[PDB]
Formats: C-alpha cells, structure tokens, sequence
C-alpha cells in the first residue's frame, strides 16, 4: 500500500481562473500517476496518466507535471464543464491506491 | 598433474579453479 | 463504443451475500484486465481487484480478500463479483474499469452498482 | 598419497591457490558492481541509470564471455520486440514464454555452436527468467506500466545479476535503481556472503571430493556418491553465496516495511539442504529464487493440468531452463517423482498417525496431537535419512555423457532410490 495524499481537499474558482492540485505520496513512483475527473453522480474518467501524458480527447488546458513523490495538475482557463472530483491513482504497481480527492467548486 | 573444476550458473564455466 | 453495463441497484441484509454483474460490449472480453472499484458515498475510491479473463488468475487487494470473489463467464462476455457477509460498511457504489492495456490505468468505467445493506 | 602428504599439501596446494583464483575472476565484477552502487547514489535522472547499468552490462557479460555474449545481446533485442508487439495484451506472459522456449529449443538442437551455447547458460537463463516474470508481472497487474525500452534494457543488464547473480523481479530492481543509503549493514551483507562464497569454493574444491579417505577414517560406491553430492552442493552454494554478494553490492536484494530496511537477500540455505527434513525442502531450498520463479510462473499456470501433471510441467521448464543434458534431465524426473511421493505419503502419514510428520514444519496452531514426541523425532530423522540417501544417490551423477553415463552410476548403486521411491509409493496406496 501506497498512501495517497491529496491537497487541497476542496477548493473554489471562477470561470476562467487557474487552479493546481497537488499529489503528494508515501513512496516513490517513478512517473506512474494518472488523474481521473468525476463529475457529481457520475463514473470517474481518465484525463492524464504517466503523470504527464494527456488521454486522447482531453482538453489542453489539462497539465500533469511532476516526479518521484510530488505530482501536480494545473487547470488554466477554467470553464464551466470542468469542475468535480479529482482522483489521482498510481499505477506502479498492484494494490493501486486513489488518492483522497479534491472537490472543485463554483465561485 | 593439475584438475581444473568449473563453477557456475547451470554448469557455464565462469569461475575455473585449477590445482595440482 | 465500448461500454461496460452493469447490474442495477440491489439492497442485502447484513451477513447475507451480493453478486454483482458487469457485461462487457465493445471489445475482445479476453484481451484486458477488468479491475473492480468500489466507492463509498462522497468519498474516495479503493481498488477491490482484478481478474484476468484470459487466464482466470486473479489479483485482489489483501484488504478485500475473502471479502469479494471474481470469476468470468466468457460466453457472455460478463464479469461477476460477490461479495460475502455483507455489513453496514459495504453498503457503496461498485464499478467494474477496464485496464488501459499498456498501463493499468482505468480507462472505461461501469456505470456503478449501488449496494446498500440495511433492514 | 596418503593423508600425510594430503595434508602436508592441502593449504598451499589448494586452499590458497583456489581462493586466490576465485577472487582474480570476480575481482571486476565486484568493481563494476561497486561502481554502479555508488553512482546510483547521485541523484541522476533514471533513464541515466539504466542507461549506466546497461554499459556495465555490456562490460561485464563482454569480460566473462568474450564475444559470444551477442547470443545474450540478441535475444534480450527479441524478448522487448516480443515485449512490443504485444504490450497492450493479456497474453505477454503466453508470448514471451513462446518466444523463449523456441529460442531455447533452436539453440539445444545445435543451432549454435555446441560450446558457445554451453557457456552462456547462466546468462541466458536469467534474462529469459526475467522476461518471462515481466511478461506475466505485466498480465497479472502487479506491474502498472510496460516499461521504456532503456527500462527493460536496463532490467536485462542489472549489472548485480547478469552473470551469477538471481533471477529478481522487476520491481525489486526499479527499487535498486531508485536507491538506498549506505547503511552498515549493507556492508555487513556483502561482506558475509563473499567470505560465505569464498568458504564454499574452498570446500567444494578441496574438502569435497577428499572427505571419505582423508578427513574421515571411514575408507565404496555410496561414499564416493555422497562426496559427489556434497562437492556438487557446495559449487552451487558458491554460486549461490557469490550471486547474493553481487546483487546486495549492487543495492537490489532487500526488503522494507514500516520505516524498517533490511537486506534479507537469501539465494541457498545449506542447512536445509545438508541436514534436509523432506525432498521437497530440498529442491525449494538449492534455489530459493528459482523455486519462488517456477512455482509462480510455471507451476500456477498449469495447475489445470492436475497437480502431477504441473509438477512434471515444472520441472521440464526447470530442466529446458538449465540446459538439457541427460544427466540433468535424469535428476530433474527422478525428483519429480521423489517430492510427490514424499509429499503425498507424509500427508497421508501426518493425517492417520495425527503427528506432525508432514513434509514442511508444521504452523503453531494445528490438529496434531503428537507434535513433539520421540515417535514423531524418530520418523522425522528416518525422513531425513531417506531424503540424504536420495540426495547422494542423484549427486553421484556429478563426478568431477549421455544415457550411457547415468545408467551406468544408478547401476552400480543398484537403482536404490527408484525402488525407495516405489516401495513408498505402494505404501502411500496400501494405507490409502
Ligand atoms: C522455458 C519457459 C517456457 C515457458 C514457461 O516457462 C519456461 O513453461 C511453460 C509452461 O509450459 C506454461 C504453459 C503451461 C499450460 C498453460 C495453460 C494456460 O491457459 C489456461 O489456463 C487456465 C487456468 O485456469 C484457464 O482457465 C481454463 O480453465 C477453467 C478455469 O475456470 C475455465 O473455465 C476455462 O474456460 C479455461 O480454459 C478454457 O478455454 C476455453 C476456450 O474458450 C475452452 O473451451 C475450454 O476447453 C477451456 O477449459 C484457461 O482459460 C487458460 O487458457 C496458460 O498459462 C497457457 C499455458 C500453456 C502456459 C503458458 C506459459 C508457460 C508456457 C509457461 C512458462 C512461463
Ligand atoms: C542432484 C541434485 C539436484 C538438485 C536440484 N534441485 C533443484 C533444482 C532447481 C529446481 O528445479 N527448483 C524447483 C523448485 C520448485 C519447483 C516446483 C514448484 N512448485 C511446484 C512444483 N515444483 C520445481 N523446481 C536443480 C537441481 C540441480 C538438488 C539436489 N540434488
Ligand atoms: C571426524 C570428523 C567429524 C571431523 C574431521 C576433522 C579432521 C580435520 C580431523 C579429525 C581427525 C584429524 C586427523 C587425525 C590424525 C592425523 C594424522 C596426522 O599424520 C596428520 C593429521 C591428521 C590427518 C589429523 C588432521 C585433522 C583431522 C583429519
Ligand atoms: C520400480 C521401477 C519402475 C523403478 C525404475 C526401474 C528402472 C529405472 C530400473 C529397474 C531395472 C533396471 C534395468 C535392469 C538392467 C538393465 C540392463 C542394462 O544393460 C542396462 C540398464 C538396465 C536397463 C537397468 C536400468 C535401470 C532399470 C531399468
Ligand atoms: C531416468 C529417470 C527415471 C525416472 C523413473 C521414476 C521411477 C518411478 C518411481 C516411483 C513411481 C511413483 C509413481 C507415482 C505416480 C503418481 C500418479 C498419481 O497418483 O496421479
Ligand atoms: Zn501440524
């Protein structure tokens, strides 16, 4: 087990702003991290995985950055269909562990 | 009058050692 | 279009059993892993296991084992869970997440099986 | 001579020069090991380090095998094509395993040069090892991402475990690569399995095939045997030991929980092996590694076979993974057939008599009534005494050759141990 820190728990921007969550954890995972956005009532969905590396079909306004323990993702230009739950996962290696999830709200 | 024996991984003579 | 399409909704009374489906639509059902994930309400996901349809070998997470069991079913492209002596704290939304192939980050998602184990 | 002169030679004319040798061939490797221990101390970028590591591959396979090392180069080039082609599938294991079983069996039907082959079985069994667990590591989840090629190159060519040293798993070698300090037990580590190697070249050279008529007033088929099987184990415990040595020096073999790093890198466990309880702690004791890689990734896979069934599967890949020599090949189906009936019939044994007889020590809470009684002593040492009979009667093939050359040694023993083994077999059916 890999523990999953997540900062902040719940943060609030407007449209248009730009907003960092962090993904602090226990071990070291090389660059094995991915970010998954789930919307209220919704199943999570994919966005970036390899701590960098943008799926297929995701907005470019959508950064991973980060290595080692200190992992980040950066949304510039907030826009209305971006705000929910973010999940970090790594996936070094099985038991993968999710992180604690950061509730981006409405201003 | 020296024997040489051959020591290695899944016999692969790595290490001779040979004495009289 | 892959979709994963899983069971409804079901309500268990405690220590009692539940088995979950997850038929799978869109894709070789024996070509990726089909891990499992369960999330409580408003809170943060854990992943239950996988289980390699190929090969059936297995791979749960040591804090649910014994707790949840996988097996397949090939002809029907679907992927059951069961989960055993259900209590008041397993009462949580279940999806069923395709493997990316390369990596084993989830890429198709379920639509959630909710559980709720009360009276 | 007599063991006057024996003895009047024995340090000078083998302790020394032995041991001299046996340092004078690892000397570099040790060195190269060292260096790539230090310099993954630096905070380089990773790709840096298996980039490093694959060089000191190079070196090192280049230094013991001069130039026929391309027929290792090469097939670790196929395994990550074979790795690449199907990354996305459930299957890398199935593929990897293909691909290294046709190299293997093109390579024993002398599609290359028969001593070329010969020499490079170690290398070429821990890379197709380490292939074949990243294959199935990478099915099973227990690894997230298909690595990068420098990655996987890197993994081949772990400079601690390329020529002698064990098979590891993938992740134990990216944890090597992330790096660990330079405790002091870390030195302590190296420091006791190269003394522990160079003490079993030293017995397996000199005090082995000697013991009976010099060390021992005894003297003899059986105790030519026995010197045979005892001068075989201790050149593998050199092995054992020297691997072990070369892969903590190189910062992999260790194991960590709760803020607690300990390096427990055990390759060979001589004590269970010299002194056995069972056949079956035997041949899970010669090689803890490769009994940990075929029961993970052979054994559990054709488990649909029927348990007999993938234990001979088991120990076809043990004895295609060796290299297929008759001799060899003997061993490894009298064993299969040794463990099983051992195994079975103290099953079968611990569960009529309720004492704990069984093939492993039993775990603190069993059924057993009598677990420490003098009955349950004397059949585990008359056990013990089977599995030591057993033992020299297949380690008298290694006298330091084909069909002609094994029935010819089991012939003079009188083919003691495929009858012990029958006669335990009928009385495992008798009070079945
Ligand atoms: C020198 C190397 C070389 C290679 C290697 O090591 C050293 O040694 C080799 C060793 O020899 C191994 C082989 C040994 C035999 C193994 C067989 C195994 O495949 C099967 O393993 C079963 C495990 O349970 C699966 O489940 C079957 O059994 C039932 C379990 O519930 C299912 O039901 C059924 O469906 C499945 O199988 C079913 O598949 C159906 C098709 O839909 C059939 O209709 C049906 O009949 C059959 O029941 C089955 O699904 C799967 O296919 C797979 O492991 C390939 C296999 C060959 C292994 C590949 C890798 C290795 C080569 C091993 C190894 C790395
Ligand atoms: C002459 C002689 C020879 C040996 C000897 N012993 C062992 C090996 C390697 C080997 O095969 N290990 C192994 C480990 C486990 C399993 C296994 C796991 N699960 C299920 C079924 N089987 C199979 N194989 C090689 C030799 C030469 C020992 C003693 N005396
Ligand atoms: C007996 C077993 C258990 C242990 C054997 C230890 C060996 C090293 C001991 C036991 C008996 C000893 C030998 C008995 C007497 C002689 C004859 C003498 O002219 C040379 C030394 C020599 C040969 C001794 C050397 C050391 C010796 C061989
Ligand atoms: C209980 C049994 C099945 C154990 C195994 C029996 C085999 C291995 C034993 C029993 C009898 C033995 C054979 C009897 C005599 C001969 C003739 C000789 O010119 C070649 C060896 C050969 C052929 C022996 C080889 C080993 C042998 C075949
Ligand atoms: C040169 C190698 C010769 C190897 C021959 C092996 C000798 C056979 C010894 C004992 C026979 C035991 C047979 C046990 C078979 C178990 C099958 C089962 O129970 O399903
Ligand atoms: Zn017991």
């Amino acid at each position: 087990d890999i523990h999953m820190t997540q900062s902040p728990a719940s943060l609030s921007a407007f449209v248009g702003e730009t907003v960092t969550i962090t993904c602090r954890t226990s071990e070291n995972i090389f660059s094995y991290l991915a970010w998954y956005q789930q919307k209220q009532g919704k199943s999570p969905q994919l966005l970036v995985y390899n701590a960098k590396t943008l799926t297929s079909g995701v907005p470019s306004r959508f950064s991973g950055s980060g290595s080692g323990t200190q992992f980040s993702l950066k949304i510039n230009s907030l826009q209305p269909e971006d705000f929910g739950s973010y999940y970090c996962q790594h996936h070094y290696g099985s038991p993968y562990t999710f992180g604690g999830g950061t509730k981006l709200e409405i201003k | 009058h020296l024997k040489c024996k051959c020591h290695g991984l899944s016999g692969s003579c790595e290490v001779k050692t040979c004495w009289w | 279009e892959i979709q994963l399409q899983q069971s409804g909704a079901e309500l268990v009374k405690p220590g009692a059993s539940v088995k979950m489906s997850c038929k799978v639509s869109g894709y070789s059902f024996t070509g990726y892993n089909m891990n499992w994930v369960k999330q409580s309400h408003g809170k943060s996901l854990e992943w239950i296991g996988n289980i390699n349809p190929y090969y059936v070998s297995t791979n749960y997470n040591q804090k649910f084992t014994g707790k949840a069991t996988f097996t397949v079913d090939r002809s029907s492209s679907t992927a059951y869970m069961q989960l055993d002596s259900l209590t008041s704290e397993d009462s949580a939304v279940y999806y069923c997440a395709r493997s990316y192939g390369s990596s084993h980050t989830f890429a198709y998602w379920g639509q959630g099986t909710l559980v709720t184990v009360s009276s | 001579f007599s063991r006057q002169e024996f003895f009047q030679q024995l340090l000078q004319g083998c302790l020394l020069p032995t041991a001299q040798q046996g340092l004078d061939q690892i000397w570099l490797l040790l060195a190269i090991c060292l260096a790539c221990r230090l310099l993954w101390r630096l905070g380089l970028p990773s790709y840096l380090k298996h980039a490093s590591t694959v060089a000191g591959g190079f070196f090192s396979l280049y230094h013991f095998f001069q130039l026929h090392m391309v027929w290792v180069v090469l097939l670790s080039l196929l395994c990550y094509l074979v790795l690449f082609l199907c990354r996305h599938s459930s299957h890398r294991g199935v593929f990897l395993s293909v691909t290294i079983l046709i190299y293997l069996l093109m390579g024993e039907m002398h599609m290359v040069d028969t001593v070329t082959w010969h020499k490079m079985r170690g290398a070429q069994m821990i890379v197709a090892m380490k292939a074949v667990s990243l294959g199935f590591d990478l099915d099973r989840g227990e690894v997230g991402t298909v690595p990068s090629p420098v990655e996987f190159m890197g993994y081949l060519y772990f400079v601690g475990t390329i020529v002698f040293g064990p098979w590891i798993s993938f992740h134990s070698y990216l944890q090597a690569v992330q790096g660990r300090p330079l405790s002091c037990r870390w030195l302590q580590k190296v420091a006791r399995s190269l003394a522990l190697a160079l003490l079993c070249l030293v017995l397996s050279t000199c005090v082995g095939p000697y013991l009976f008529p010099y060390f021992i007033p005894l003297n003899a088929r059986w105790l030519r045997a026995y010197e045979s099987a005892v001068s075989f184990h201790f050149s593998n415990y050199f092995v054992g030991f020297l691997s072990e040595a070369t892969a903590t020096l190189a910062g992999a073999g260790f194991t960590e929980e709760k803020d607690h790093l300990e390096w427990d890198l055990t390759v060979s466990k001589p004590l269970n092996v010299e002194l056995p309880r069972s056949m079956v702690e035997v041949v899970t004791s010669w090689n803890l590694p490769m009994s940990y890689w075929l029961n993970n990734y052979v054994f559990k896979n054709a488990l649909r076979l029927g348990t007999f069934s993938a234990v001979l599967v088991t120990y076809a890949a043990s004895a295609l993974l060796h290299g297929f020599s008759f001799h060899l090949a003997a061993v490894l189906l009298s064993l299969a057939f040794i463990t099983y009936v051992e195994h079975v019939l103290r099953k079968r044994l611990a569960r009529i008599l309720s004492a704990c007889v069984l093939s492993k020590r039993c775990p603190p809470d069993c059924s057993h009534q009598h677990r420490l009684g003098l009955g349950v002593r004397a059949l585990n040492l008359l056990f013990g005494a089977l599995a030591i009979f057993h033992l020299a009667y297949l380690g008298s093939l290694f006298d330091v050759y084909g069909m002609a050359y094994t029935v010819h040694k089991w012939s003079e023993l009188s083919w003691a141990s495929h009858w012990v083994t029958f006669g335990c077999w009928i009385f495992y059916r008798l009070i079945g």
